[PDB]
């Protein structure tokens, strides 16, 4: 459990880069603040999909 | 023929029924197409992808 | 887009047509109470800024 | 225990103003956020007791679409302003107030004839604007105690043809709640992800504070449930 | 909004637009049924004339 | 089974050898999760023959795609069986119909 | 008069169409409270009703669910799936061990389970398996425990009970006894008044909960949840 608390501490304001191939233009890679979620699927904001 | 088979089952001919939101109990403002569809699981499982 | 479009459309005769509203808050109250439809043509007091 | 549930341990109140408050409760059992929020929202919108202005008579006005000289606002805007009048009455179930004034400038709630059993929340509230020294306004307003919101279109009946000249009908905003909204977000307790956090954004007239409104709505619901509860 | 007010109000506006659109699309109960594909009654005679 | 099918489900399920198809008619004499024993009809067995057919079912074997291949009986004791009848359902089969 | 004095509902009638299907009538209800109570009670009933479910099964000679037993028509996995649907009402314990010994050709159903005095089988006809040989015998030991909600075995292993033997099989537990909840609001012409309403709640369950007890428990949960709002600063 303390490992999970540490992980919550380390990701607080640490951005991560999300990239979808093909990276046709520079919006193909964008930074997001990660919120830790259960499950194995990345959750993407609907407005960035376009 | 689909309409007649629905009529035999006492179901609406249009294929749309009045649904209620379980979160609030409120009626959805328009009738909704509710039926049965045959769905598949396509071997592209996330736990093989993560 | 569909939800905003459905929100911002008008109907010729709708529940609560012709009401005069103190502001947007009263419109929200009337809608959630079921006393008025989203498409009801009404006169609403609006404060805007420039 | 199978009969033991999670009762909120973190309660936060953010007072944006004396009338606006944001109340956040966590943690809640999965789905309890929507249940509690929607129940409270319905009770606050449609069942909260309160006092509001219902009928208005103006001397120079015969119908709601009649014009009057000396008043900047049309009669419809005056009716809206009277809808915005927050008033609380002690003991009495129905009161009638009289407003007479002459003078260039705003005609506000502070000009209404005072009654010991009636209290006005915002004297600064503007009822109309008088445009000339040769202009006078005289009106009689009716304040009743009721629940929720009853539009004037519900009360316009041929059975009420007893209405004399100029008995204008005003939407009755009995409930103090001006806006009630709720949002449900995620919460966790020891990596127990499936939990609910409830955020309640409440704005009310100055009749009662938002916290008092929430307490009264919860009291109403609990009293409704009392005949089925088998515990303390 | 971006040209008049800048970046931060635009971001908040975009999030609120998304939330409101999703909520009211859900409340609308918009659905596609077989009866929504309305065929003109003139179609058969147009085909016959052609 | 698909409630809305096209009628080709039976052919796909039978022609594919995932199902145990009775090669001779008769009456089923023994059933369990792994074995079906059929007593062949008198007018259908050859001279000098025991007159019994034994079908051994594939139980929980690995497919090429690491999925499960399992055969389950769809018959019960004493039930008549004709030639071509499906005796056991295979993966994605329900009473001899393809069930994806 | 008495605008602030709401009328309080009571359980006026309970109708039981079948052992699994019932209707409960609440009357009287002020305008608008019928829908509020109906939806709140529906959510609470579908989410939080206690019940008993099968959790573990031990069958002699069976090491894992991906195997077959000689003389048994069904696979062990199908037997466990059938056992997942067993409706058991336990009177005074949160866990109980049931025994099922059967021999000879025929269906093996819930009526064949050796019964404790404080265990009730709602549906004896429920088929557990089929024996297809005279020398075939089934000896089974089932663990039924009381719980709330849906607890899959994958999450159940988090209990970390050390050294579970090989022959022990875990069944996903669906403790919820309710299956379908509907509510209708009608006009209740009572007390010489016209604006009162009546709430009819129709419930289909597995037969392991008294409908009145379920309604009262839902109301109790709702009241306990409201206690935080009533007392808030």
């Amino acid at each position: 459990a303390v490992v999970w608390d540490i992980l919550d501490e380390v990701i607080r304001e640490h951005p991560v880069l999300l990239n979808r191939a093909p990276t046709l233009h520079r919006l193909g890679i964008q930074a997001f603040e990660p919120v830790l979620i259960e499950g194995k699927a990345i959750q993407l904001h609907p407005l960035v999909c376009a | 023929e689909i309409k007649e088979l629905l009529k035999l089952g006492d179901l609406p001919t249009s294929g749309q029924i009045r649904l209620y939101d379980g979160r609030t109990g409120e009626q959805f403002e328009r009738p909704v197409t509710v039926g049965y569809m045959y769905m598949l699981k396509l071997n592209h499982l996330v736990d093989d992808k993560m | 887009v569909l939800g905003l479009y459905y929100m911002t459309r008008d109907c010729v005769n709708a529940k609560g047509e012709g009401m005069v509203l103190t502001g947007p808050k009263e419109a929200e109250r009337l809608y959630r109470s079921g006393l008025a439809s989203l498409h009801a043509r009404v006169k609403v007091r609006i404060t805007e800024y420039e | 225990s199978v009969t033991e549930f999670l009762k909120p341990r973190l309660v936060d109140i953010e007072q944006v103003s004396s009338t606006h408050a944001k109340v956040t409760l966590e943690p809640l059992e999965r789905g309890f956020g929507h249940t509690l929020g929607n129940a409270l929202r319905r009770i606050l919108l449609s069942s909260m007791p309160g006092c509001a202005v219902t009928e208005v008579e103006i001397d120079g006005v015969l119908h709601e679409y009649s014009t009057k000289e000396g008043v900047q606002e049309d009669i419809l805007e005056i009716l809206l302003n009277l809808k915005g009048l927050a008033v609380r009455v002690q003991g009495k179930d129905e009161v009638i107030l009289t407003l007479n004034k002459s003078g260039i400038g705003p005609v506000t709630a502070a000009d209404i004839t005072h009654d010991g059993d009636v209290e006005i929340v915002k004297p600064q509230h503007v009822i109309c604007h008088l445009t000339d020294e040769n202009a006078s306004i005289s009106m009689r307003i009716k304040v009743q105690r009721g629940r929720g919101y009853v539009p004037a279109s519900t009360r316009i009946h041929s059975e009420e043809d007893e209405r004399p000249i100029g008995r204008l009908l005003v939407d009755a905003c009995y409930s103090p709640v001006e806006r009630i909204a709720y949002n449900v977000e995620a919460a966790r307790v020891e990596q127990r992800t499936d939990l609910d956090k409830l955020v309640i954004e409440m704005e009310t007239n100055g009749t009662i504070d938002p916290e008092e409104a929430i307490r009264r709505a919860a009291t109403i619901l609990a009293e409704q449930l009392e005949a089925f509860v088998d515990l303390r | 909004c971006y040209r008049i007010l800048g970046l931060k109000p635009t971001v908040i506006f975009a999030d609120q637009i998304m939330y409101t659109g999703f909520a009211y699309a859900a409340r609308s109960g918009a659905s596609v049924g077989i009866d929504d594909m309305v065929i003109p009654e003139k179609k058969h005679e147009i085909i016959s004339e052609a | 089974k698909p409630l809305v099918g096209t009628g080709m489900e039976r052919a796909v399920a039978v022609d594919s050898g995932v199902t145990a198809v009775a090669k001779r008619g008769g009456v089923v004499q023994y059933v369990d999760a792994s074995r079906i024993v059929i007593k062949v009809n008198e007018d259908e067995m050859y001279p000098g023959e025991a007159g019994i057919d034994i079908y051994n079912l594939t139980k929980y074997t690995r497919s090429n795609q690491n999925t499960c291949i399992n055969q389950m009986p769809c018959v019960s004791l004493g039930e008549p069986v004709e030639r071509g009848d499906v005796l056991a359902d295979g993966p994605s089969t329900d009473l001899g119909e393809l069930a994806l």
